[PDB]
């Protein structure tokens, strides 16, 4: 059903606004097309490590994401590469929150301080075959809103 | 018998193969491969028939009337064709292997699953009734394999373990005694459970992004970047060519089907895709 | 085999241009890093073998270990002297290469600009690449199949472009070297050494005392032996294009850009070059 | 050390600073110098509730309150409006960090007794309403920083930071 | 209405029951039957102080106190300690969640003051030392339900979940 | 005679080559070289066709129509193109060698595998049955080499054992010296068994880090450091160019394909990569 | 069972990442993982492997802590910031050779510890060269991405 | 009920048929009329709507040429043959939601200009997805038939 | 600088209202490069008054007016029928963005007011009957853009952009 197309509308709306610069927009449009096919070819866990590494989530970017879960005027700081990968990381976590695949409280306290990030990635790894089955239509919807609402470079 | 001749065969990809299923909303690859009813790659018999029929019409330019009877006219079809093709079932796909727990090293290996074999048993059980032709040598190999269901087995090997397509660990149990190499080659054949085989086979497909470059300024065009999906060279599909008796089905089976060695399936022909080899079961033993 | 590595140093001094220097240095690094181990009782060494020297010689007495770490510092300095002394440039295969390439580009109807630049002071190109990285901590841009150091065409193109972009502005540069929506109009080739006076490589040292040091208390020298390209070594490379439009700003810029830095550590005057010759073969 | 106090930034003027004089030394924590606001502290498991906002201690980790750390004393010996902990500043969850902070700091945090008689039922609130950020500037970002914005030329680059950074939660009673 | 209180799993002994008689009703938050312990509460920003198992509020999100919050009121004595907090049960971070809670839950937590004597440097205390692993069940788990230590062969799992689920921090000063 | 003409050729890298596959997630080489379904360097026929066609449309402006035929109309397709390229198999790659016990020192050697010669045999087997051209001489030389499969052999020289790419010590049997050269050169040619040769060939690619400089600080930018992958000079790729009887495939083979020796393939053209040479098997058999 | 390289990398990372204490030591390890995976390709696994053991400066105590890290959890890599980084990346490589069953753990510790079997290790590594090379360079790529994410930059 | 939808299909088509100057764009539209109508009723309306806008490549003078087509008859669709065709079909779908009062014409015309509002348009169509898919069927099926009949190869 | 007027392009002949002077120099916003017309301004909720038009403001979001944008003297220092606008030039709705735009220029669009006693009741209007297409390029294009039309050859390209680009909703009282 199309619940995941509505979910992809809320998520893309948050990202489309937290990305202030228009060159950061055109970078997320690049991520949305490439990172959906890489989860197809390479799988979820390889692509997630790739995403989460180019995101460069220190703690400053973690608060922007954690706030963006709740507020609608948070803004991603960084350059086109970092913000776009950090935006796409939020795109993914937004799905695992709004689908009960991860407890939102856990995911937020995991993103916060020091080391439960390793617990998250460890947990995300055990749910890998479940996630890569459920997000296909969602990430494919994100890929099409991106190509529609964001002009090319 | 319902069918005069029943000629099962194997389709060996000489190069990479691409029979297109056309773009679609829910695909995420722009030009995907023709899929099965349970996910695996396949060649629709409409692709087989049209490709083989077009091949024969130019290789045997004097047997037009013999081909037109068995494969149907093209201008004014006043009747039905006498020959049928069956959808090519994926028999075995080449997989990359890490030969752990052994010292006899293979670089790749043939991988098939049990659900893929059950569809080959079905094709053999059916056409062994709609025709007098029996395929006991093939039907008994397959049934010997199907007895060992619920376990990953290797036919002509001693492996005990492997890591297929860089990710998938398998604990193989060699077959009871041996099976004489259904697809004759030094490379072994693994029969996997379908939970693992689904992932292994999907990881073994070839997905390629291509671009189009502007003709004057050497730069990619606008949105001229698409992806495609090929089936690896050395893949094997199983199909059957059935025919009803007409005095042309006899010639077709006796003159045309013995000079059919290499045809060209699918599309992307200028990329060298689609060259393929037909290996008839009647002479594969 | 271990019987193969113990003999790797003799191979250097008996070929002098004919071993694969890339793989020879990498294999040496297995001995330089297990230096204490290759000295224990590893006999069956030839008369030519250069590891006996560190059995015979002796530098400390109170410490088995401190005797070795001193021997390892000498071994590194000795290795740098072997490479620089034995491995010397044979530039006939390069001239046959560039002359064959230049004929190819004429067949393709380019306008070629042959350029010879000569090393004036000890140069350092590709200092962060991997050649002696496992021994010296630094490297040199090395083509393991031409078996020669080289200057990447991307580096020459990037240095020349920074001089035109600085001199002739931005729109003139992106009209010669292009941008993300126009192809460049000038191609460059790697620069290979074609003739030296005596040496090709040459040892050097960098000994920082006060770097990331708070005060005089935390100061202490850290010597770093490494290899550099010797002076008076001629590097040949090519520049080819199709528009005469871009012929002038390249023949103009070249002589100026070489006298400044063309590599690493040129703030302290290491990699300074000298335009030796410019040949211009117009297409037609 | 410096006795530091935590002026959270909600939309309401319930801040009304209601704390004491500035550093008594030479250094704040929440700098605004050139790249915007800096070293913004974040507290988690607390909601300000802006009814004399005093960070009613929740237990849901998804509730947070941001704000500034300036050195001051807890309202002329009235040491019950706050928490008054003492921590080694390594645990200080800071944002937009600019430079080092030492090994021991005193932090005064406007605190309320757990607001029982009601289940918390807190909801997120952002900062908007340019009338408020204009207030907040002159209310704290100028009453505590009536030396900046003058050696600084561009001011309205950091005004939106209050709209951008300083989200919080509140019981919304 | 449904009175509940917090008792957690440290190495200390002051946590033995720490709070007088349970609700008397058949309601609890945490299951104990099939997969061992279920619905373990996790509170962030607090440490146990190696004794007197009360939770002094820290500020960093790294400090855990994992325990079994159960139904009851604190000690039927001086209420100088416990939080006395009410929340709609959608605002307490549970782990190993099971049959869903649906009502508001007034809860009591062993709260200590910030205790601004000196720095608070938390020390992660993992659970080990099998002798107390049974003592913990012997002093806590076997009484909260009494369906354990009496009819359970599942005591084996309760020996393991303590050394697998509960892991916290402590000031030790 | 399905194909009017069949023209195999070797692709000799004059300079280094970069033919990219785009950025991956399972690679650490952000701009990697095009790989194979086995991991060997390859040149997709889409990349061969794009480079050769674009180049041809400039060298021969007179015969533009003959090329908008066999290669393709390139503006509004309207018709299948009569020509066909096959994905360029890696024939032999320069790998750097260190060895003792040789009156002749070598800095690098050619290296191939048995799986790589099989695919060249497979190409020659099929195009000989799909056309008239039969290149029995190449088939002969390759059959003698394939009979030694399972052992690391040494053509064109007398090495006993070496270390390839600093990391793999191989003991090399000597195939009889009278098996003539297929590279047609003076340097030797090892044929490693495919378990070893898959490691040797992959580490034989040149891998270069590049940077981007802050124009004002004259220092490396933030995230301006990436790495690319080149295939060494003098690598040899094998491919075939097939056509169809068209009254213009005859001209394409007669005049165009003869006056075609040097072509620029792939990217990184402005840093000197991409120049390559086409060596037709017809005249270097 | 059998752990994939990304599961083997998470396991090896959360041991190192916890053994490192000073953030300056972690920022160094971030530099190691980024360029030591590019060096293994350019100069082979065996030359780069012993480079790491030398730069680790395996003292009697440093080597002692590294061994403890394989079994205990309270083990803490102690030393200079560049020593423990190379000492950590040595554990990363050893954790692979041991778990994949490529080299026995006893032989590995006995190699790093005593000098006599160190030369014998140089030999085993040249036989097992095609085994290590095929796999390791994608397990180390996971360690590289895990460090660029979980460790702030320079 | 839908007797005036065969009428609507004739004015909407005659608009698209004329703002398709290039011949290869008409042929490309004939390809959309056949295919897009059969995904709306197998894959769903909004899954196909997302696919349409993603291939339409909005945010240009094209997106304003659509607004003109609602009233003017001299407007033209310029762009990639695959773009004008996909965007011309977006007109067909939107032209119906206007003329049938499913979506307010004033909302849709200002949502096609204000970038911030387009997300609200897609959000509106999501709730009108079941209602729309039922009504457009006769209309789209007619557009499919008109395409196969009127759009011919030269 | 370079205050801009909005010379709308209706079928009417009266569009020679004497806003003549060039852009300081001739730094127009609309261009005729060689493919047609560029940077056409679009505003919504107006009507061209169909005789000596002044773009009467209605409220209909569907009503729009196109036309080329130039700088000139607003009626030779008679600004009574102009709107006195000045925009950051990103707020400009400017189709066919051939070349980037400035950051502030000024805008003086023709202006009138609702002439009461009658509803607006506007209708769409296209550009047909090529006589007008010549009439248009006769006054508003040639004598303002005499840059070309005597030298180039592709005026038939722009000659149909008059027909294709510029439609509007005239008053038609």
């Amino acid at each position: 059903y199309e619940e995941d197309y509505k979910l992809a509308l809320e998520a893309f709306k948050k990202v489309f606004n937290a990305l202030t610069h228009y060159g950061a927009k055109q970078a997320f449009r690049s991520r949305a097309r490439d990172l959906v096919e890489e989860i197809y070819n390479s799988g979820f866990i390889p692509t997630f490590f790739y995403i989460i590494s180019k995101a460069e989530l220190n703690s400053d970017s973690l608060d922007s994401l954690i706030s963006l879960f709740s507020s609608d005027n948070a803004i991603l700081r960084g350059s086109d590469e970092n913000v776009s990968y950090s935006a796409y990381l939020f795109i993914i976590l937004y799905y695992l929150i709004k689908r009960g695949i991860i407890e939102q409280k856990f995911l937020i306290q995991a993103l916060r301080c020091e080391k439960t990030r390793l617990d998250l990635i460890d947990k995300l790894y055990n749910l890998a075959p479940i996630i890569s089955a459920k997000i296909r239509t969602y990430l494919l919807a994100i890929k099409r809103l991106s190509e529609a609402l964001i002009e090319a470079r | 018998p319902y069918y005069a001749f029943a000629e099962p065969f194997f389709i060996h990809a000489i190069t990479h193969l691409h029979v297109g299923s056309g773009s679609s909303v829910e695909e995420e690859i722009d030009l995907p491969f023709q899929r099965d009813e349970l996910g695996y790659p396949t060649i629709y018999a409409s692709s087989l028939k049209g490709a083989i029929k077009s091949f024969l019409l130019k290789e045997f330019p004097d047997k037009r009337d013999v081909i037109y009877k068995v494969l149907g006219e093209d201008e004014n079809p006043e009747e039905a064709s006498l020959g049928t093709f069956l959808d090519a079932i994926l028999f075995a796909i080449p997989s990359r292997i890490i030969e752990i727990d052994s010292a006899k090293p293979y670089v790749w290996v043939y991988v098939t699953t049990y659900e893929l074999l059950k569809k080959v048993k079905l094709y053999l059980d059916s056409i062994s009734q709609l025709s007098n032709a029996s395929f006991s040598n093939l039907k008994n190999k397959i049934d010997t394999i199907l007895a060992k269901e619920g376990k990953n087995i290797t036919l002509d090997s001693d492996l005990k373990s492997a890591i297929l397509n860089e990710d998938f660990y398998v604990e193989l149990e060699a077959l009871n005694n041996k099976i004489p190499s259904i697809i004759n080659a030094g490379v072994p054949l693994l029969v996997l459970e379908d939970s693992i085989g689904r992932e292994v086979i999907n990881r073994s497909l070839i997905r390629v992004r291509r671009i189009r470059i502007d003709r004057d300024k050497k730069v990619v065009e606008t949105g001229g970047l698409w992806s495609e999906e090929y089936v690896p060279m050395k893949t094997i599909f199983f199909s059957v060519l059935l025919g009803k008796e007409s005095k042309e089905s006899a010639i077709f089976a006796s003159c045309i089907l013995r000079n059919l060695r290499y045809v060209i399936l699918g599309g992307k022909e200028t990329i060298g895709k689609g060259i393929v080899e037909l290996r008839w079961v009647k002479d594969v033993i | 085999a271990i019987d193969f590595l113990v003999n790797i140093l003799e191979l250097i001094k008996e070929k002098q241009c004919n071993i694969n220097l890339f793989s020879a240095i990498s294999l040496t690094s297995i001995v330089y890093n297990n230096f204490g181990e290759f000295l224990s009782n590893n006999q069956s060494y030839s008369t030519n073998n250069p590891l006996l020297k560190y059995h015979i010689i002796i530098l400390n007495d109170k410490n088995k270990t401190k005797d070795v770490e001193e021997k390892r510092n000498i071994f590194k300095r000795e290795v740098a002297e072997l490479i620089s002394r034995n491995f010397k440039l044979d530039g006939e295969k390069v001239r046959n290469y560039f002359d064959s390439l230049k004929e190819v580009l004429k067949s393709l109807k380019y306008t070629i600009v042959d350029v010879e630049i000569t090393t004036r002071t000890r140069a350092l190109i590709g200092v962060s690449t991997s050649l002696g990285k496992l021994i010296f901590g630094s490297g040199i841009s090395f083509d393991p199949y031409m078996n020669l150091p080289y200057i990447p065409a991307s580096e020459i193109k990037g240095i020349v472009r920074s001089y035109i972009e600085g001199k002739l502005g931005e729109q003139e540069a992106e009209e010669i070297f292009g941008n993300e929506e126009r192809e460049g109009n000038v191609n460059f080739t790697d620069a290979y050494p074609t003739r030296s006076k005596d040496f090709l490589f040459v040892p050097d040292v960098i000994t920082p005392h006060y770097n990331g040091k708070k005060s005089e208390a935390d100061a202490e020298p850290r010597p770093v032996i490494h290899l550099t390209i010797a002076p008076k070594v001629t590097f040949r490379f090519l520049i080819y294009y199709k528009r005469e439009d871009v012929g002038k700003p390249i023949c103009d810029s070249m002589p100026i850009i070489l006298i400044r830095g063309l590599g690493a550590r040129s703030s302290v005057g290491y990699s300074l070059f000298e335009l030796r010759k410019i040949e211009v073969i117009k297409a037609a | 050390s410096t006795q530091r106090e935590y002026v959270f930034i909600p939309i309401t003027n319930s801040i009304t600073i209601d704390v004491k004089i500035t550093i008594g030394g030479s250094d704040h924590i929440t700098n605004i110098d050139e790249r915007g606001i800096h070293n913004v502290l974040v507290i988690t498991g607390y909601a300000v509730d802006e009814k004399n906002g005093r960070l009613v201690p929740t237990l849901d980790p998804c509730d947070y309150v941001k704000g500034i750390l300036v050195a001051g004393t807890p309202q002329q010996a009235q040491s019950n409006d706050f928490l008054t902990l003492k921590l080694p500043a390594n645990k200080l969850y800071l944002i937009r960090k600019k430079g080092n902070i030492s090994d021991d700091l005193k932090i005064y945090i406007p605190y309320s007794s757990p607001d029982a008689r009601n289940s918390m039922k807190t909801k997120p609130v952002s900062i908007s309403d340019d009338t408020i950020v204009n207030n907040i500037i002159k209310e704290v970002f100028d009453k505590i920083y009536n030396i900046t914005q003058k050696e600084k030329v561009k001011i309205e680059k950091v005004k939106e930071d209050i709209k951008e950074l300083f989200s919080y939660y509140a019981l919304e009673q």
